[PDB]
């Protein structure tokens, strides 16, 4: 019963200033855990197709280096511990959406970025030639 | 069933013929007008409801980094151009 | 007495005149403020301040009529005037985001329900809870003191006068959501269950009593057997 | 013989943590990490300094908290954000561990320059796994 | 309060060489390069000469920040193989496992 009645908006205001084209969004997102990025692209596939932007998917191969350490603080050579870290990926490849809508989406999947996952999102922008380069001055 | 709004005024002032049209911008902060803006805050100050209100209030004080990411964000090289 | 304090602030203001200087908020505001002595005589006066507000063009803020809700409501019988001064009140704020404008503004609400429940009005209860709720109009109930009485006075009103299955709706959306109730409410809420006629409920008032702090008081643990037995 | 965090049997008497029961080759196959970060991700950079705060709070929270830590603490870092995850025990008064949330959160935060935030879970005694 | 007293002379080292940094890499330019004379460079080669000991980069070791040990460091954590297989066999370093295949 204790519901709200009225609930202020956040304000977005339409500018009159042209917004920008993306042809591309590649979301490449990396990560030591593998159901980690399958539960972060469920969160980010299921986004894109709520707001409507074409989204593929997609696991580039993983990384995985390795260093090998001695095992005792003294002599023992032929004794060693081997580490590793393993780096896996998920890539999520958005099309045709336009600036405001990147910006949208781009806030609301980086804000809720897993702790241990980082994110490299390349962006592809669609810009006309410059009017200078259009026909030759000579 | 006469609403309070309709009566006698009291008549002494007027009504203002339009608010103050040019603002005084340069007016100096001065102690009872620093304060008197903190009483003002006061009045609004609850404690916050859930987990978006302190991000959001994070995000004014900023102290919480605004999203999406910019990894330049704070950063400018003194307006410098890229032929300098 | 009044008529020789109300002819010194009707000279400052015509002096304010003179001197070509403009009345801001606070001016009213602190009329009605020191107007709260004088309780009877200055009820007309201060409604002639609120309405020279309006003409002026100074908006009333819920300070300004905060001030005024004190004002009228002086001990005796509200039937007679407060009744009809919270009514239009209410109808004028319907529906109004609200900024703050005076340091008093935290203070309405309070006062509001304060009458609601002596007016024992639970129609005009949801209609200043209503308010609180449009917005973030939620930001003016004041400090925890005020928060915790606003609510008793408003949950005290609802076991009152509304059903029993509305009312235990409220008792959970409320506590401890919005505030922790005092012994007197838990004891309201009994006294609802009982005027109900559902007493399966109050093996569970027992159990919530004590998870608010209420183990040990003398009144609520009489009251419970009581009723049970 | 490897000695590497290994709690060695007992008399069948000493009651250990899941944690603790766990040799470092159930790192990422029974045991998760207690803390969770970009740096060591490849192509990543300031592990050295994420590193070297993690050591800091895992000490400074064993001095703030004494006696009261049930288990090595849970590091976690979003964005500039900075969650530190602890189970505590249930001996300490709760004004004391409210006035231990709000000083360290306020410390930690002016030392590393982020909004720290602490999270305490309560446990009447610290839980047992097995006992070796 | 750092590990050891080498561990100071690094941590003195490393401010010294910071602070003489542009001023090395500007007489260091000038002998680089087979342009100005002669004449020139054999007083730049003077010039860096002349400058505190301490100021050459090359007598930085990168010691654990931990411990101090010269040897056996992983630049990426900046910790010897002891501290850093410490903290990694208790799981207090993200992503790190033991490595098996
Ligand atoms: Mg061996
Ligand atoms: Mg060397």
């Amino acid at each position: 019963v204790d519901v709200p009645k009225d609930l202020t908006k956040p304000v977005v205001t339409i500018s009159d200033e042209p917004d920008i084209l993306y042809k591309r969004l590649s979301v490449l997102v990396k990560g030591h855990d593998k159901a980690v990025l399958d539960s972060y692209e469920y969160f980010a596939v299921l986004a894109a197709k709520e707001l409507g932007i074409s989204i593929k998917v997609h696991e580039p191969p993983r990384k995985i280096e390795r260093f090998t350490l001695l095992q005792s603080v003294h002599i023992y050579k032929k004794h060693r511990v081997q580490y590793e870290m393993r780096t896996l990926y998920r890539c999520l490849e958005l099309e045709h959406l336009t600036g405001s809508t990147a910006d949208v989406y781009l806030e609301y999947i980086q804000r809720n970025l897993p702790e241990g996952v980082a994110m490299e999102v390349t962006k592809t922008q669609l810009e006309q030639l410059p009017e200078h380069i259009k026909e030759p001055i000579w | 069933r006469k609403n309070i709004f309709t009566g006698k005024r009291l008549n002494i002032f007027d009504m203002m013929a339009v608010t103050k049209e040019a603002p005084e911008t340069d007016t100096s902060p001065s102690l009872w007008d620093v304060e008197f803006a903190k009483q003002l805050a006061t009045v609004n100050e609850q404690p916050l409801q859930n987990g978006f209100e302190e991000l959001i209030q994070w995000t004014k004080e900023g102290k919480l980094w605004e999203f999406p990411i910019n990894n330049e964000a704070g950063f400018d090289d003194d307006g410098s151009e890229f032929h300098e | 007495k009044f008529e020789e304090k109300w002819s010194k602030i009707l000279e400052l203001l015509r002096h304010m005149v003179a001197q070509k200087v403009k009345p801001n908020l606070q001016t009213f505001n602190t009329i009605l403020k020191c107007l709260r002595r004088f309780h009877v005589f200055a009820r007309s006066p201060a409604l002639q301040v609120l309405r020279e507000m309006k003409a002026i063009g100074i908006e009333p803020s819920l300070a300004t009529y905060h001030h005024i809700i004190r004002l009228f409501d002086q001990p005796g019988d509200p039937l007679k005037r407060s009744s009809f001064i919270i009514y239009d009140i209410m109808n004028e704020l319907m529906g109004k985001r609200f900024s703050p404008k005076d340091p008093d503004d935290d203070k309405f609400f309070q006062s509001a329900m304060s009458i609601c429940s002596s007016l024992r009005d639970l129609e005009l209860a949801y209609q200043v809870h209503g308010l609180l709720k449009t917005g973030d109009n939620w930001k003016f109930i004041g400090p925890d003191q005020h928060r915790n009485f606003y609510y008793s006075k408003f949950f005290d009103l609802i076991c009152l006068m509304e059903q029993i299955d509305v009312t235990l709706k409220w008792y959970e959306d409320l506590i401890p959501s919005a505030y922790f109730p005092h012994s007197q409410t838990m004891i309201h809420l009994l006294q609802a269950l009982d005027v109900a006629n559902r007493l399966e409920v109050i093996p569970k008032i027992w159990k919530d009593s004590k998870e608010y702090g209420h183990t040990f008081r003398s009144d609520l643990r009489e009251e419970i057997l009581m009723l049970m037995a | 013989k490897n000695r590497a965090a290994r709690v060695r049997v007992s008399k069948g008497d000493k009651p250990v943590t899941y944690e603790e029961a766990h040799a470092p080759h159930y790192i990422a196959h029974r045991k998760g990490w207690l803390s969770l970060h970009t740096g060591n991700l490849d192509g990543e950079d300031h592990a050295a300094e994420r590193t070297v705060e993690d050591v800091f709070l895992r000490k400074f929270m064993w001095g703030t908290f004494p006696g009261c830590l049930a288990d090595q603490l849970v590091l976690k870092r979003r964005g500039n954000q900075l969650e530190i995850c602890a189970v505590v025990l249930r001996q300490l008064s709760p004004h004391k561990y409210y006035f231990l949330v709000g000083y360290s959160e306020t410390l930690l935060s002016y030392f590393y320059k982020c909004p720290v935030r602490l999270h305490l879970q309560t446990v009447p005694s610290k839980v047992v796994y097995k006992y070796l | 309060h750092y590990v050891d007293w080498r561990m100071w002379r690094d941590v003195k080292r490393r401010k010294m060489a910071y602070e003489y940094a542009d001023e090395r890499l500007r007489i260091n330019s000038l002998r680089k390069n087979t342009i100005l004379p002669k004449i020139l460079q054999d007083v730049a080669d003077e010039e860096i000469a002349a400058l505190p000991r301490d100021s050459c980069p090359v007598r930085i070791r990168n010691r654990c920040v931990m411990t101090s040990r010269p040897r056996g460091v992983k630049r990426r954590w900046r910790l010897s193989r002891i501290v850093f297989r410490h903290l990694a066999d208790h799981g207090q370093l993200s992503g790190i496992q033991r490595a098996t295949w």
